[PDB]
C-alpha cells in the first residue's frame, strides 16, 4: 500500500498506491552491448493481480534477463532485490544467434520456477522468434493470436529442452473448427465492413478476439480482430503483444461472434 | 504507458 | 514500432511510436568541460524521414562529438551506437584567426563542415566534421537581416579559407522578397521588399512557424538554395517550431501566399 | 518563515511557508535492506501544531529508526536508555518476537505498542518512540476495525500478550459504527449501535478522502479522546484530507450532526 | 500523500 | 539560447530559454554543520539582467559560500563544479559565535571582486529572531547602503570595498539619523493590514529617503500581501534586495516625495 | 519558486 | 521545442 | 632500453633494461569472476627473442582473454568483430573430457585454434582448447619421456582442434629412440636410471632440459623425446616446471645420452 | 621465476 | 632506482 516508485535513473519517491493496487513491484532488465552489462531498474505500485515473472536468454554466455517481482508489504520493494543450473532450455533469437541458424544450444535456467519459453511474432505481409528461460502466469500452456495480417504465439513448457524444434509457423498449425473476422485499423476504415472478413482459425486458437486500443497522436482509437486462445483475454502480458497503447481485449466462443458488435 | 517487462517480452533484441 | 525512449537524465520507458514515426533514434554527444569528459544520451521514436547524422569539432585537442543513428526494428534502440578538415568555432577557439586548426574526422563518411550565421541590424561560425543528408554541397539562406549557410565537401581541408561573407557572393539575377516577423509586424506588405539574391541561393523561400510565447505565428521570407526547403536540419537554421518551408523557382513569389 | 524544502530524491528548494506553517521539519528514516544501510530524508514547511517525534523497532539487530525534528527559524532545517520490547518487523512477528528487547537510542523515547486488527492484514508493532501525549493509552474501534497505540516509560512495559479488543471490558458507553460512503457503508440501518470497550469511552466521527480521486468517505465508532487531538492518531484511518470529531454522550455520533 | 511519519507508525514493517 | 537545467539531485535536461532569458546560471551552495561539507548545485536559464554574485562567511574555519555564476553562450553551464569560490573582512552571524561576540573575527576573501558584506534583518516586537551577517560577497550596485524599514520590519544590506570596513557595532535602526522624509507604513492584505486604517506615517531613517510599496503573494491560494514603508531607491532596482520580503511573486515600487503611499 | 541564492543571502544562518 | 542534434548544428559552441 | 615496470599492483617505476633485454612487454589478462570482469596488467623489460602472443578460452560466454605485447622503443609500454571458429574447453568448469563440442570464435585475425595437453603416465591432467597466437604456429609440438607427456598443437582451420583427447599411447612410433629420465643427476636422472624409449608421433628428436626447483636452487633434469620446437620457443619450454631453464635438442637416436652432454 | 603468460598456457583452468 | 621525472624527460614520447 506504500511502495517505492523509481524511474530508471535511480530517482525515487514514496507512493500511495491507488485503489486496486495492493502490491509493490520491482522490474529489472539486465542487457548487454559493447563489453558492458547494463542494468535498468524500475519500481512502483502495481495492480493486485500481478505476479513474479521473468525472461532470459543467451547473448554471448552473457545472459540477457528481465525480472519482475512483486510483494504486498509496506515499502517491501525498497533496496536491491547464484545457485544456477535447473531446467535446461533451448535459447536463441538473440541479436546474433538467430533461432534459424541459432541451432540448438541450451541454457540452464538460473531459477527453479523457470520454464522453457518460445515466443513468436509473424507478419504476414520483421519476424521475432525468441526461445529461452522464464516464468509467466498460466505456465505451462500455449498462448496465441492470429488474423490475416498478424500472428503472435507464446509457449512455455516444463520438461528438458521441450522448446526444441523447427520455427513454429501458422500454416503448420492444423485447422481447428472455428472461424472469426479478421481486421486491423480504425472502426471507420480498417475494421469497418470494408476490410472485415471471416478467416479459418488454426491451432489452440479456437476463440474470437476483438482488441481495441489507442495510438498517438490524438489518442486515436484502433482495433484488431482475429482468432485467439482464451488466455489472450485473461493475461495482460499476452495483450502486450499488440502494438497499441490502452488495451482492451474481448473473447467470445462461437464462430463469427466478433462481428462489429456490443459496446 | 507501455509496460517495461511486457515490452521486452514481445520485443527484446 | 516500439523504441526505448530516454531522456538525457536516463529516465527510460518502452514506447509505441506514433503513426508515421517508423524509426528509433539514439542521439549521443561527447564533450570536454574542464579536464572532465561528459556524455549526453537521448533515445526516442522518430519520424521515418530521419537518417544517420554526425558532427565533430575541436575543443582543446579534445573533441566534441555528436552522433545520431536511426533504425527501423523493435527496440533496436536498446544499445548505445580519416579525412582531414579545418576545425574552429568553439567558445574560445574562433574561426576568426582559428582558420588553420585541423582535425582528422573519426568516421569514414564524415565530410568537412562550414556552418555560418551572420546578422546585421550573435554571429556564429563553425567548421569541423559532419555527415548530413545531401552532402557534398552548398546550402544557404539570406534576407535583409539574416544570412545562414552550410557547406559540406569530401576533399582534404576544403573547408579552409576566409570567413564566408554574404557581400562577396556575387548576385544571381534572381530576386526575392525579404521580411522577418508575424504577418503584420515585420512580414506585413511593403514592410516586405525585393532583394538581390547571391550565390547558389537562387530560389525564393518563405517559412512559417512558431516562436514562444506558447503560440505566436512567425514568418521569414528570403533568398534560399533549394535545400532549405528539403532537409529539416537545414530548416533548423530558422529557430522556430512547426516549420513549413516553401521554395519557388522563378523570381517574385513571396507576398500573396496561403 | 522560510525553510529548506527537499524531496526524498534530494531535489531541494528554498520554500516560503504558507500561512498556517510556522515550522520547518526534517524527517529522516534509517534502515537495513539486504545488508545495506538505507536513508531517506524529507525537509519542508510544516504546520505550527507539529513537534519533535521519533520511532524505532528491531529488524535484524539492525534497527529501523525514524526522526522528525521541528524548529521555528528561517532555514533551520539546513549511550543506551529505556529498554523496550521490539517486534512486528517483517517476519519477526510479535507472536514469535515477543521477548525481543531494544534499548531506545534516545533519552525521551518510551516503549511503543501499536495494533490494528480487522474484524485483511493485521499489524502489530512494538518498539521505541516519542510521540506527543505520552505516556498513555490510545485507541478506536467499530464493528470492522480496531486501532491501538500505547506508550509508557518503565522498562519492558510493552511486554505482554497481543492486545485484543475482546479483552477490553465493556464501557457502559455506546456509539455508532459504520465504515465508508454515506450511500454504501455509512447509511442508515447500515449504521448501528455498538458497545464501547476499554478507555475508548467517547463516540467518534471522522470524514476524509481516499486515493486517488476524491470520494466522501467516513468512519464512526468508539474512541479515546486523544484520537481527536493528535494528527498521528488520526493517521490510523488512512485519509488524505481529514476531519475527526469526538463527543462525550452515548449516541452523539449518530448520522445527522 | 498521507504523510511520511504517520505512515511508519501505522503501516511500516 | 539553450542551458542545462539541473535540480539539486544532479537531474538535468537541456533547456530552451524563454524570451527575456539570454543567460545560463549555475548556483552553488557549500554548507557544513555536523562535520561534512555539503555541496548543493542548481542550473537553469535565467533573465538577461542577471550577473555573477557571491556570499561567504566563517562557519568553523570551514566556510559557508553561495556562488552564482552566469553566462550567455550555448550550454556554457554544462559540466560540473570543482569550479567556484584579497580583501580581509569581518565575518560573524553564523549559527554559533554570532556578531555580538563575533565582531573582530576576520575572514580573507577568495576572489578579488569580493567586498565586505553586512546584512541585517530586524523585527520590531510567537517570537522571531533577528539576523546579523558579516562576510565576503559581491552584489550588483556594490558598494553601497541598501535598506527598507517600517514600523514592523528592518532590512539592511551594506557592502564596502575597503579593509575590514564591515567592522563595528551592530547596525540598529535607532542609530540611523532621521532623514526628514515621511512614508506610510503597513504589512498585510489591502483589506486587513494595509487598508486605510492601519496605514500611517512613520519618519524615515538614514539613506532610506524614498517611499516603498511592495506587493506579493502568500499561500494557501494566491492571496495577496502588501508591504509599505521607507526605503533606499536600490530597493526597487535589484531583485536580490526584494528577496528580503517574506512573499512570492514580488513587485516593488519607489516614489519620490513624502507620503506617496495613498492606500491606493 | 523562491530564488536559492536570494533566499540564502537573506536567510542562511 | 528544438531538436537536440539540430541545435548543435546551428547554435553549439 | 627503458621500459615501464608495473606489477599487477599498479606499482610502477622506470626501468633501465638489463643487457640481453631489448624489448618492453605488456601482459594483460581479462577474465570473469562471478559477474565481475577482472583485469591484471604486468609490464617490464623482457628478453631478445620474444614476440606478441595471445590466448583466450570460453568461461561462461564470457571468456578469459590474455595478451602479451612487445615493443623495442623507449617507454613504449604505456598501456562483434570475430574470426576463426575454434573449440574451447578446459576452463574452471567445462572440462575437455566433457565438452569437446563447443566453439568460440577468435577475436584476433592472427590467432589459431589451440590444443594443449599434459598427462602424467600412471598429479592431475590438464587439457585446454581455445584460441591463441604463438611463434612457430601452426604445427604440433610436444615432449614425452616415461613419466610425462606435454603437447601443443596450433592450427588455422575451422574447429580443427576438434577430436577426442590426444593420448600419447594413441601415437605411432616414428622410429626414433631417445633416453628418458626425470630428477636429480644422482637421483632419477642418474646414469643407470636413464634408459632408451621409443619416440612417438611428431616427437622425433632427443631432448635434455636443465633448470631448478623448490625449495632451493635444486638442480633438475629431464630427458625425453621432443619436437625440435621444444628447444626453440620458451613458451613450449614453460611446460617443464623449471626455473632457469636450459633446453637442448639433437637429431640422431640415442644422442641425448648423458655421456654426450654438451 | 615462472612467466605469467606461460602459466595460463600450461596451468590455467 | 631511476628517477620517474628523469626517465620521462629523456624517454617519454
Ligand atoms: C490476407 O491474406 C493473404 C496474405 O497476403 C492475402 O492473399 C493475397 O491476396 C492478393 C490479392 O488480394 C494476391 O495477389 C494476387 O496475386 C496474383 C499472382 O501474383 C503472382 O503471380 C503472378 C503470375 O500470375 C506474377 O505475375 C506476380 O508477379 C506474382 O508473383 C496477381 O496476379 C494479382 O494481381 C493483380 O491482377 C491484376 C492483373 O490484371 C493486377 O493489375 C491487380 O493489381 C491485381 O491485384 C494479385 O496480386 C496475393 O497473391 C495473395 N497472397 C497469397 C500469399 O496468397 C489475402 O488477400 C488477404 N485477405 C484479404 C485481404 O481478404
Ligand atoms: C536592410 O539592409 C540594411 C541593413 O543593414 C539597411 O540599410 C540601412 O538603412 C538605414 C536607414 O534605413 C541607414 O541608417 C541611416 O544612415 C544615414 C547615414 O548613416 C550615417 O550616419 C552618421 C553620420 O553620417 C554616422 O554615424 C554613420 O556611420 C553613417 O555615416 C543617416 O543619415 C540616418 O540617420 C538619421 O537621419 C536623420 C537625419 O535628420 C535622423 O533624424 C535620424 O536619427 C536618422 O536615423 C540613418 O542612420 C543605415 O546606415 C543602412 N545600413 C547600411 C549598412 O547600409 C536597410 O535599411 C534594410 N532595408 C530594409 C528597408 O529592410
Ligand atoms: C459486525 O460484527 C460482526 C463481524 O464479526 C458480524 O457478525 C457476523 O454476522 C454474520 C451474519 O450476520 C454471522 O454469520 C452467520 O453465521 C452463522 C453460523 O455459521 C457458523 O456455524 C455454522 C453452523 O451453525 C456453519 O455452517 C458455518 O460454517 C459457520 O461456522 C450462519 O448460520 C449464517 O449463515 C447463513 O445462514 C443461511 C442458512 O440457511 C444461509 O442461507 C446464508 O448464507 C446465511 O448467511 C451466517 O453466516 C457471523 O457469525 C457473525 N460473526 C461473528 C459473530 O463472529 C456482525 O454481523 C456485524 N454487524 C452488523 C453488520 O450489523
Ligand atoms: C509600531 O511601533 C511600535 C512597535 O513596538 C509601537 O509602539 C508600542 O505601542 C504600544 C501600543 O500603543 C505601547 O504599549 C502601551 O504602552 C504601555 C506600556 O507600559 C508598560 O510597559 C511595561 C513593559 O516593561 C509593562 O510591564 C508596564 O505595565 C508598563 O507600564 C501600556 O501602559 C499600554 O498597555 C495597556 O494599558 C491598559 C492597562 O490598564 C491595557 O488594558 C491596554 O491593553 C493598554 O494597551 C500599552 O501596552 C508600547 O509601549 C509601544 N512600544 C514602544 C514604544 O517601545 C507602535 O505603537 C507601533 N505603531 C503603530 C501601531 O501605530
Ligand atoms: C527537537 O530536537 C532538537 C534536537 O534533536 C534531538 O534529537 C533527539 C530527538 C534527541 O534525543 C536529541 O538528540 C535532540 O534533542 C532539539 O534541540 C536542538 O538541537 C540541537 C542538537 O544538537 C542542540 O544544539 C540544542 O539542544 C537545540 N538547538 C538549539 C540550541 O536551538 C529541539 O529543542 C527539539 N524541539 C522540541 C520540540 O523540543
Ligand atoms: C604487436 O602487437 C601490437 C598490438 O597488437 C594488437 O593489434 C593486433 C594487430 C591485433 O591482432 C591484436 O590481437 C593485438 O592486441 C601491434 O601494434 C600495431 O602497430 C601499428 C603500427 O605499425 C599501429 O598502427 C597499430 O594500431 C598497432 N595495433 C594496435 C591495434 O594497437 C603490432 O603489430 C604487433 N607486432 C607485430 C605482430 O609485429
Ligand atoms: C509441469 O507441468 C505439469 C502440467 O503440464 C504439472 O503437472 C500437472 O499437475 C499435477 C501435479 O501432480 C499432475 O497430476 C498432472 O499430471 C498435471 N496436469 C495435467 C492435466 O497435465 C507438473 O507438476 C509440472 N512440473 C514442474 C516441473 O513443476
Ligand atoms: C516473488 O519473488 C520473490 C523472490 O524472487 C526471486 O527468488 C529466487 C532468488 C528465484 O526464484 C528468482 O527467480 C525470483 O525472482 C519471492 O520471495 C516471493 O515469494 C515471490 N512470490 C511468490 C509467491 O512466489
Ligand atoms: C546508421 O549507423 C549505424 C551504426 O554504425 C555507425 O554509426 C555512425 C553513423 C558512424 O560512426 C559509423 O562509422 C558507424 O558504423 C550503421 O550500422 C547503419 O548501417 C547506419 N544506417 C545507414 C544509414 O546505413
Ligand atoms: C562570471 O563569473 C565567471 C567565473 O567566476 C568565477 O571566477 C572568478 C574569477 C572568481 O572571482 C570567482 O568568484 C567566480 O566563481 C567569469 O569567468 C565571468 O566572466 C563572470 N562574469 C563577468 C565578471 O563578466
Ligand atoms: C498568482 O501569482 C502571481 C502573482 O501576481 C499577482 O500580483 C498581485 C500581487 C495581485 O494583485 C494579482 O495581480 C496577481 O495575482 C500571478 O502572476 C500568477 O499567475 C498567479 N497564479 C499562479 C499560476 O501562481
Ligand atoms: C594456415 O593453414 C596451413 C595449415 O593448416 C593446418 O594446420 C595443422 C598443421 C593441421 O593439423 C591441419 O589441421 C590444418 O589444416 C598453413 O600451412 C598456412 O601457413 C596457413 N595458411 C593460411 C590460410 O593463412
Ligand atoms: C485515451 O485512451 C482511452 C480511450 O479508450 C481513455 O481511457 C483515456 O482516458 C484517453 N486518454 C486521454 C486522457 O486523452
Ligand atoms: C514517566 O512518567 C512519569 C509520570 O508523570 C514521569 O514522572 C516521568 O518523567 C516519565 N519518564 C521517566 C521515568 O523519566
Ligand atoms: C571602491 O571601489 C569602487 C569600484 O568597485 C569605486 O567606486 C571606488 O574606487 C571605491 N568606492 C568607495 C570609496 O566606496
Ligand atoms: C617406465 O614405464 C612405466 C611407467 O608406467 C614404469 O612402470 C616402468 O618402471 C618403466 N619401464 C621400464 C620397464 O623401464
Ligand atoms: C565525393 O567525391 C567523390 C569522388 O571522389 C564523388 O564520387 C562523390 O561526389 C563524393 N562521394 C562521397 C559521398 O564521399
Ligand atoms: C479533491 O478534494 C478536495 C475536495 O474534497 C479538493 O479541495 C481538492 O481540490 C481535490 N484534491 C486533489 C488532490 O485533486
Amino acid at each position: 500500500l506504500r511502495c517505492m516508485q523509481c524511474k530508471t535513473n535511480g530517482d525515487c519517491r514514496v507512493e500511495e498506491c491507488a485503489l486496486g493496487q495492493d502490491l509493490c513491484r520491482t522490474t529489472i532488465v539486465r542487457l548487454w552491448e559493447e563489453g558492458e552489462e547494463l542494468e535498468l531498474v524500475e519500481k512502483s505500485c502495481t495492480h493486485s493481480e500481478k505476479t513474479n515473472r521473468t525472461l532470459s536468454y543467451r547473448t554471448g554466455l552473457k545472459i540477457t534477463s528481465l525480472t519482475e517481482v512483486v510483494c504486498g508489504l509496506d515499502l517491501c520493494n525498497q533496496g536491491n532485490s547464484s545457485r544456477s543450473r535447473y531446467l535446461e532450455c533451448i535459447s536463441c533469437g538473440s541479436s546474433d544467434m538467430s533461432c534459424e541458424r541459432g541451432r540448438h544450444q541450451s541454457l540452464q535456467c538460473r531459477s527453479p520456477e523457470e520454464q522453457c519459453l518460445d515466443v513468436v511474432t509473424h507478419w504476414i505481409q520483421d519476424d521475432r522468434h525468441l526461445r529461452g528461460c522464464g516464468y509467466l502466469p498460466g505456465c505451462p500452456g500455449s498462448n496465441g493470436f492470429h488474423n490475416n495480417d498478424t500472428f503472435h504465439f507464446l509457449k512455455c513448457c516444463n520438461t528438458t529442452k521441450c522448446n526444441e524444434g523447427p520455427i513454429l509457423e501458422l500454416e503448420n498449425l492444423p485447422q481447428n473448427g472455428r472461424q472469426c473476422y479478421s481486421c486491423k485499423g480504425q472502426s471507420t476504415h480498417g475494421c469497418s465492413s470494408e476490410e472485415t472478413f471471416l478467416i479459418d482459425c488454426r491451432g489452440p486458437m479456437n476463440q474470437c478476439l476483438v482488441a481495441t486500443g489507442t495510438h498517438e497522436p490524438k489518442n486515436q482509437s484502433y482495433m484488431v480482430r482475429g482468432c485467439a486462445t482464451a488466455s489472450m483475454c485473461q493475461h495482460a502480458h499476452l495483450g502486450d503483444a499488440f502494438s497499441m497503447n490502452h488495451i482492451d481485449v474481448s473473447c467470445c466462443t462461437k464462430s463469427g461472434c466478433n462481428h462489429p458488435d456490443l459496446d | 504507458k507501455s509496460d517495461a517487462f511486457x515490452x521486452y517480452l514481445w520485443s527484446s533484441k
